[PDB]
RNA sequence: AUUUAGUUGGGCACUCUAGCGAGACUGCCGGUGACAAACCGGAGGAAGGUGGGGAUGACGUCAAAUCAUCAUGCCCCUUAUGACCUGGGCUACACACGUGCUACAAUGGGAAGUACAACGAGUCGCUAGACCGCGAGGUCAUGCAAAUCUCUUAAAGCUUCUCUCAGUUCGGAUUGCAGGCUGCAACUCGCCUGCAUGAAGCCGGAAUCGCUAGUAAUCGCGGAUCAGCACGCCGCGGUGAA
């Protein structure tokens, strides 16, 4: 899960890897269903992939505890 | 049933008051076959009768049998659709089903927050003149003869 | 008396006739057979319905018996070990031999 | 020393009895009347064989059967009367059978059919 | 108010105090009245006051709180303002495995 | 589009939760017997054909 | 005899398993009935008038349904409709209906002890004993190709106090926390335990259906497809009405 093994996947924390210290981009285009959080990740801007339509999303301090597909549903709801 | 006629399956008396109707009275309350708790607390509401007026089981349970009974039964058996029926002479196997029925199912709809105490009360009521399942019988009695405005075309 | 063997087929009539006979070259060389144990035949269940795009109900059903056999010898020879390592006949039938 | 076999099968439940001449009590699995049985131990029900033969005895009984709640293999306990009295009474045999005593009852579980709930228990009829 | 924390009945016994109040069940004061060690005898509580008030401070101890509706309020005010798709669906009151709301409303908004 | 999925199975897996089994004279996904590798209604019809050793028809 | 155990002295004694048999077939007798079938009653018998139950559905009746098992003539394409990948979803909820489960209560609960089977499954699959946990469980490590050994000593009863009549020791709905396990991973989209709010329900109106007996009504066990995933299914056993 998390806590026996943070379930972050490895190719895309290479994406995320290669600018730790480096600024804040705007657009990393990705999939992001399958990867959780944990808090060294603070300050990007990933596109959050729904698998119809790719939405953005930034990152605060307080994430620590889910994925990035949580934010982009599935829905087109209206 | 369409063919021909059936057995009746006598019920056997029990190895305690050795009655053979007092098993029937308790296989008609008893759900799932719990004789553990529903056949000890009539045999408690029973010692409670052996406790406050009266003096032996079987004598009062015979007492209940005189008030309860079934003097008689209609049945509807119409001709041409219409609501027709008898006062018929009730056998001594159907007048025990239907004052046991009046009783067990009474005792339903007595409903006291004692699960014995209903019962107790209950056999007070039908050995001793009173309750509903008593005036069940007056009112057995009552429509005796009173639908027998189209019962005497027969 | 260190040598004992197992019969495990379908049928029952296969079994003990072949039990019979392994039996007979055992106990022809020496003596002393034990029992043609019968074993309390293990059955098998399966439930299959008729048709193909509906109809749940109409079932057809399956199961599988299988009779098994245990042989023991008291009191053995060099002979009959020979009888039970070269002959192994009939062929239809399987056989789980030990000593 | 003297002691009996009478076997009895209800309910799926070999019952055999090692009856010995005592004053009539049971060890059921070595246990008493009520260190393994219910209030549901009736008289006429156990104890219906000795108001006819060996009255009214009785004999002390060991068994050890299993199979059937209180009620199921307390009925083995009639045939291990039925054939104790068979070994031992040849004339009271005769008043056993008009008393019956002796017919076992063929009952088993049900066959259970496919297609319905239970072995006779049909589904809701849920029509409209 | 009344003897001990909040939301006590009077004239029941010791685990009623514990047991309608908003915050503790019945185990919690199961244990804690087994760290004390005293009968309820039977359901009328009439007994000294430095018992009453020395559970009350035991139960000044934990977190019955006046506002742990405030507590959750500000733990659902994060829940529904990062995004969030389970801040949604805290109130349409459906877990993290999906409950297949086709006849599933009468729980909360009554349908009818 | 039936013959991708009689080759697909074939390969060996991408993790170890895709290994799903079928029938190989047919292609049912649905109710395959995994001690037979056969699916449901081939079985009742080669039992009926008198090929499969062992079953018979039940009654009790 | 020994025993914590039936260890091994003891053989299959009772039991049990499976092999051949005997067996319930109007088989015998009395009466009714033309002396005819048949019926009513016996004797023996465990089973009496085909013991209970299964396999086995004639001609056909209904353009019933199946090209989504497969074969399959006819019309269509073949740089696409054929094929390969990542995310989804068939699990969404403004409402109606069929089915299954739980209480709606003083016949229900809690503490205590105490019981009783059958069908099976089983060698990368079931876990002996012990340790540590409120717990999901984890840890050392044994057996088990099966009449040996693992699920696997089943539940309602039985005897005490209890909530002693309330949305309540009836009941558990949704929600925060501790977690546990499968998987490459459990927001979409697995299951479970425990801690904490204690929801609704306070016996159902037309119209319904199951069923003529170890059966209705009710309580437990196993198995399938399956790494995980049963109020469903398929069986098995336990109590047992009118
Ligand atoms: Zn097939």
């Amino acid at each position: 899960s998390l806590k026996k093994g943070p379930f972050v996947d490895d190719h895309l924390m290479k994406k995320v890897e290669a600018q730790q210290g480096a600024e804040k981009k705007k657009v990393i285009k990705t999939w992001s269903r399958r990867s959780t959080i944990f808090p060294s990740f603070v300050g990007f801007t990933i596109a959050v992939y729904d698998g119809r339509k790719h939405v953005p999303v930034y990152i605060q301090e307080d994430m620590v505890g889910h994925k990035l597909g949580e934010f982009a549903p599935t829905r087109t709801y209206r | 049933p369409r063919k021909g006629p059936v057995a009746k399956r006598d019920v056997l008396p029990d190895p305690i008051y050795n009655s053979k109707l007092v098993t029937r009275l308790i296989n008609r309350v008893m759900v799932d076959g719990k004789r553990g708790i529903a056949a000890n607390i009539i045999y408690n509401s029973f010692d409670i009768i052996k406790e406050s007026t009266g003096n032996d089981p079987l004598e009062v349970f015979e007492q209940a049998m005189k008030n309860v009974m079934p003097v008689l039964e209609v049945k509807a058996r119409r001709v041409g659709g219409s609501n027709y029926q008898v006062p018929v002479e009730v056998r001594p196997e159907r007048r025990t089903t239907l004052g046991l029925r009046w009783v067990v199912n009474y005792a339903r709809l007595r409903g006291e927050h004692t699960m014995e105490e209903r019962l107790a009360k209950e056999i007070m009521d039908a050995a001793n003149n009173t309750g509903a399942s008593v005036k069940k019988r007056e009112d057995t009695h009552k429509m005796a003869d009173a639908n027998r405005a189209f019962a005497h075309y027969r | 008396q260190k040598i004992r063997i197992r019969l495990k087929a379908y049928e029952h009539r296969i079994l003990d006739q072949s039990a019979d006979k392994i039996v007979e070259t055992a106990k022809r060389t020496g003596a002393d057979v034990s029992g043609p144990i019968p074993l309390p035949t293990e059955r098998s269940l399966y439930t299959v319905i008729r048709a193909t795009h509906k109809y749940k109900d109409s079932r057809e059903q399956f199961e599988m018996r299988t009779h098994k056999r245990l042989i023991d010898i008291v009191n053995p020879t060099p002979k009959t070990v020979d009888a039970l390592m070269k002959l192994d006949l009939p062929s239809g039938v399987n056989i789980e031999i030990k000593l | 020393q003297v002691q009996y076999s009478g076997t009895g099968r209800r309910k799926n439940a070999v019952a055999r009895v090692r009856l010995v001449p005592g004053t009539g009590k049971i060890t059921v699995n070595k246990k008493d009347v009520e260190e393994y049985i219910p209030h549901a131990d009736l008289r006429e029900v156990i104890n219906q064989p000795f108001g006819v033969t060996e009255t009214k005895g009785a004999y002390d009984v060991i068994v050890n059967v299993n199979g059937g709640g209180y009620a199921g293999q307390s009925g083995a306990i009639r045939h291990g009367i039925a054939r104790a009295l068979l070994q031992v009474d040849p004339d009271f045999r005769s008043a056993l059978k008009r008393a019956g005593l002796l017919t076992r009852d063929a009952r088993m579980v049900e066959r259970k059919k496919p297609g319905l709930k239970k072995a006779r228990k049909a589904s809701q009829f849920s029509k409209r | 108010a009344r003897i001990a924390g909040v939301d006590i009945p009077r004239d029941k016994r010791v685990v009623v105090s514990l047991t309608y109040i908003y915050g503790i069940g019945n185990t919690t004061a199961k244990k804690v009245l087994a760290n004390v060690g005293v009968s309820e005898d039977v359901r009328v509580r009439d007994l000294t006051n430095e018992q009453t008030d020395a559970i009350r401070a035991e139960i000044d101890k934990l977190k019955v709180e006046g506002d742990l509706r405030r507590e959750v309020n500000l733990n659902i005010k994060r829940l529904m303002e990062i995004g969030s798709y389970r801040g949604i669906r805290h109130r349409r009151g459906l877990p993290t495995r999906g409950q297949n709301t086709k006849n599933n409303a009468r729980t909360r908004k009554g349908p009818t | 589009a039936k013959k991708s999925m009689i080759a697909k199975n074939k390969r060996p897996a991408k993790h170890s939760t895709q290994a799903y089994t079928r029938c190989e004279r047919c292609g049912r996904p649905h109710s395959v017997y995994r001690k037979f590798h056969l699916c449901r209604i081939c079985f009742r019809e080669l039992a009926y054909k008198g090929q499969i050793p062992g079953v018979k028809k039940a009654s009790w």
